[PDB]
RNA sequence: CGGUAGGGGAGCGUUCCGUGUUAGGGAGAAACGCGUGCGUGAGCCGCGUUGGACGAAGCGGAAGCGAGAAUGUCGGCUUG
RNA sequence: GGCCAGUGAGACGAUGGGGGAUAAGCUUCAUCGUCGAGAGGGAAACAGCCCGGAUCACCAGCUAAGGCCCCUAAAUGACC
RNA sequence: AGACAACCUGGCGAACUGAAACAUCUUAGUAGCCAGAGGAAAAGAAAGCAAAAGCGAUUCCCGUAGUAGCGGCGAGCGAAAUGGGAGCAGCCUAAACCGUGAAAACGGGGUUGUGGGAGAGCAAUACAAGCGUCGUGCUGCUAGGCGAAUCAGUGGAGUGCGGAACCCUAGAUGGUGAAAGUCCAGUAGCCGAAAGCAUCACUAGCUUAUGCUCUGACCCGAGUAGCAUGGGGCACGUGGAAUCCCGUGUGAAUCAGCAAGGACCACCUUGCAAGGCUAAAUACUCCUGGGUGACCGAUAGCGAAGUAGUACCGUGAGGGAAGGGUGAAAAGAACCCCCAUCGGGGAGUGAAAUAGAACAUGAAACCGUAAGCUCUCAAGCAGUGGGAGGGGGAACCCUGACCGCGUGCCUGUUGAAGAAUGAGCCGGCGACUCAUAGGCAGUGGCUUGGUUAAGGGAACCCACCGGAGCCGUAGCGA
């Protein structure tokens, strides 16, 4: 393969289309851009999702719904499905699971919130090898799944919140059965 | 990386020299000589078409009066009657041709229509 | 693929050191291997092509001369494009060009220009140099009898690039020596007369498999 | 090196539905219902998809919203 | 198979770079012309001169890249 | 549906109408034609009427609208 | 005490603009002006961020995020913490009590924080760091030197070409009649300094701090934080408006305290103010040295390739041009003739001077000259198809008797040959470009994932590294 005998395939490159340098082109004189108007004169021009001076569509619809305050926040827990996890890549069901486990596998990757996510098994799927799973709250179908599998399944507290000394002692107080 | 040219001198000797014999400032003068040479085209096309037309016409008067020359009211018209009556395929305004070369021969013509 | 005997000094034929290296689809080598050039080389460049525009060059900005009551045309600076004073319209200025070209790609283009220049007498290949007070007389006579000397571009290279081969390779034009902290698609990609040594012929091979 | 900024105005405006398609809010609702039969009002609260040309006036005008269609 | 606004397809050309201190070149590089040579065409081959030094082709790359229209603009020249 | 345009005061002719004075090469709308964006022949000249639709070559022929005394092709042809 | 290209800090601080108007807002705290200082400045060692888990002075790049949020919720503005890197560096003071005192003041102890410092005891503390005295020795900078290898024939000249040798740790460059590793200055490598200046090291001085423990309850940066009130900036437009600095007036406590944790209140967690200093990574160019150029090469590139901020113009601030290329060597023209010594023709030089000094290729417009054919009853956007007559080298090109057809070109219009626009002609200069991002298509790589960014890499490009980050994997809901 000599620098000389290279070529590019064919349709791989489009030369650009050059505006104005003749009529034979066919965007010489005007360039397509037609005669006068805001859009034929040089400049930033009409401002887009701007309907010339009647109300855009925005401005009158009502900003969709809870808008001023709100978590506005989806994600909490990242979601691994079971048919995900048990299909696809298989564990040995000698290996433990939970998150460490799985970035390494690469059935799922946490990047922007590694820190944020807890993890959650989905309800949908089967798993064909019962598998014992150390991550946190999962849905009531997905933890029948693994029960009628069989498979040990634990519970993993993450974090305890701290409370006042006085709201402490009232929840004892309670107590009443 | 300045990039000037030289391409318009040959872009434009080029129609300089299609351009000449044009008698006054369209034979010098090249942002002139572009609209002439455009014009010389044109007409060439419409001298074209038209002179196939206009063949045909130099034909038919000189057909027309080779034929008148029998002293007898003929035409152009009634030859034509009896041209293709009597089935000759198309002398095509040739023997308008003959009719000035072999003078006798388009007698002959006429009179074998004649019959 | 296809073996290659390896040479010596003296230019005999020991060992067999087979090469395989991963390469790119029949029809699809050529667009895969130009592309990685031109993002070499285009890679490369350096902008120093600068330019003035309305707005750098000295020229004044006083209106010359009022709107109306001149028979004129509008001029409006004598610093403006038009005039030729200066101002140019989208003149160069220093760009700085550069091709993310994918990793996995760009060494994909160097398995295709090494795998098609074997196997076609372009490729001899020997096993170490011993070279002491660095002469480029016994080197450049090693090139004679070793291959193809003939001073014809015969890029060549080695492994670890003893001191006293860079040494006595630099009077030599045609052919550089080459590491692979040094390896370019470029001089690798004449497949003309490109040499190895067995440290290349098997780090080579052990870089790209199959 | 520069980036396109979203008008915000119509960000907290529409929204895009999972399989990917703009949804919006119907207008008139907040405000003098005495008026408005009730058949209109619950007319009037339906999240409704969004019609075609401002479509295309908007996936323009929002751009980092991973709209198909 | 008419075609303005306009959209799409296929190309030529110019300065520069890779292949190069390339092939070729003081028996002579480019501007002017004979060839209706050649092309649908932008243009290409040849052909010559007092001077006369550089530089193709092919496969590729980039653009201060293609002009008779801006009472444009710089210079030289006319008309009256 | 996707990616993207230009266009946003048309003109006349035919018809049914409003306004006008059943005036305008006026104005305003509805249904079609040509021009716009379309050449060519008839109309003396003559966008918007008639035939008609131009890929090119032809020093070949038949016709349409229209025409046959001269300027210009073709009967100063028949009979009422 | 003056000067400064740009970068920086401070004070004052606009407007045209965007919002298709415009007063809140945006251009923007930009421009400019003033005031300082540096080779960098500013900032900086925690009354910080966080969040039941951890960090640990500052300053920059990536990225989170064009997200959270703010906003006539309009135009628009737009963080940060976690994460990754570049660079790392910590100290000195104010009390408390002691030794002075013409009662100010100086000396010594004292400086840290889940709390230190004023108080109580040694087996003769050392290692560590900084600095300085002048002093010593290499390393570089300011001169420089040695430094390999050939000739012939060609043609005005050879470095090209054909032939024949050689060097190469030196085919990097500049020249030399025409291009060369071997012609020259050179280059690799190598040697070199009075003296001056640099970046370090060492020999001898000051100086280093928590070597430890325990029970008291002194001080722990006073008109300052708060508050009221008027604001400014905080990404955050008086909003629930925190923190952060300011004008007016009131005006705490200090550690069984005080501030922050986005009004505020509790509990918990972090940090502890009102004193000061400090290198690097960092932005910049009127410049200097080294190198590079898909940068220009004479209306381009600096405005400026010669007395260029010049001539010139303006009172003044200020504006501001154009003019390059005989030859390899002036060998620049001895002598003669016309001759007011302007300019010429010979002669001479040179390869060439129709290269001769208003000299290098020399286009077009425009000014002539000579030859070929042709116009004086003409009519025409001046051409075209037919071609009479004639001239050319002996079927093609020149000119054209006469006929027919043909209402300039662009812009722009429902509609122009238009008596609508524009252009005197010729030659040049002159218009959808770049940066980053969203979307779509073509092409390619990979894939039961794709990709790395900042940053390194014996320069710059770069093989390799760099997984932080992004995209595709789960929706509905305020």
């Amino acid at each position: 393969f000599r620098l000389d005998n290279l070529g590019p395939q064919p349709g791989s490159r489009k030369k650009g289309k050059r505006k104005g340098r003749g009529h034979a082109a066919g965007q010489g004189g005007s360039c397509g851009f037609g005669m006068r108007g805001q859009k034929s004169r040089s400049g930033p021009g009409i401002m887009r999702g701007f309907e010339g001076g009647q109300m855009p569509l925005y401005r009158r619809i009502p900003k969709l719904r809870g808008i001023a305050g709100g978590m506005r926040a989806g994600l909490p827990k990242y979601v691994p499905i079971n048919l995900r996890d048990i299909e696809v890549a298989g564990f040995k069901e000698g290996e433990e699971v939970s998150l460490e486990s799985l970035k390494a596998k690469g059935i799922i990757n946490p990047s922007g919130r590694e820190r944020r996510l807890p993890l959650k098994i989905l309800g949908e799927g089967e798993l064909s090898t019962k598998l014992q799973i150390k991550a946190r709250a999962f849905s009531g179908s997905a933890k029948e799944k693994l029960e009628a599998a069989g498979c040990s399944v634990t519970v993993l507290p993450g974090r305890k919140k701290y409370i006042k000394e006085s709201v402490r002692k009232n929840l004892a107080r309670a107590d009443e059965y | 990386r300045v990039k000037r040219g030289y391409i318009a001198r040959r872009r434009r000797k080029k129609i300089r020299f299609f351009a000449s014999s044009f008698r006054g400032a369209h034979s010098r003068l090249t942002r002139t000589i572009a609209q002439q040479k455009i014009r010389a085209l044109v007409s060439a096309h419409r001298d074209r078409d038209r002179q196939k037309r206009d063949f045909r016409r130099l034909w038919i008067t000189r057909i027309n009066a080779a034929i008148r020359e029998r002293g007898v009211y003929y035409n152009y018209s009634k030859f034509i009657h009896d041209l293709y009556k009597r089935q000759l395929l198309l002398n095509r305004k040739i023997l308008a041709q003959i009719a000035i070369l072999n003078p006798n021969c388009i007698y002959m013509i006429y009179n074998e229509i004649i019959k | 693929l296809i073996p290659l005997p390896i040479l010596n000094f003296s230019g005999e034929k020991v060992g067999e050191t087979f090469l395989n290296l991963k390469t790119a689809p029949p029809e699809k080598a050529r667009a895969v291997v130009h592309r990685g050039l031109i993002t070499h080389l285009q890679n490369k460049r350096r902008g120093t092509a600068s330019t003035l525009t309305r707005a750098e060059v000295r020229g004044g900005g006083r209106k010359p001369y009022p709107q109306k009551k001149t028979g004129r045309a509008r001029r409006g600076s004598q610093g403006s494009p038009l005039r030729p004073g200066g101002g140019v319209i989208f003149g160069p200025k220093p760009r700085d060009w550069t091709i993310k070209m994918n990793k996995k790609e760009r060494r994909l283009a160097l398995s295709t220009a090494i795998a098609s220049a074997v196997g076609n007498s372009f490729v001899v290949e020997e096993f170490a140099e011993n070279f002491e007070k660095p002469k480029t007389k016994d080197f450049i006579a090693a090139m004679q009898r070793w291959g193809l000397d003939p001073a014809e571009k015969s890029l060549f290279f080695l492994m670890d690039l003893v001191e006293n081969v860079e040494k006595s390779g630099r009077n030599i034009r045609t052919l550089k020596l080459l590491t692979p902290r040094s390896l370019n698609l470029f001089d690798v990609l004449n497949a003309e007369k490109l040499v190895f040594t067995e440290g290349t012929i098997q780090y080579l091979n052990q870089r790209y498999g199959v | 090196g520069y980036k396109m900024k979203t008008h915000k105005a119509s960000a907290k405006r529409f929204r895009v539905t999972g399989k990917g398609k703009i949804v919006r809010r119907r207008a008139g609702k907040q405000h003098l219902l005495a008026k408005k039969n009730t058949k209109r009002k619950n007319r009037l609260s339906k999240l409704i998809q969004v019609d075609r040309s401002d479509y295309d006036n908007v996936i323009g005008a929002l751009p980092y919203l991973k709209v198909n269609r």
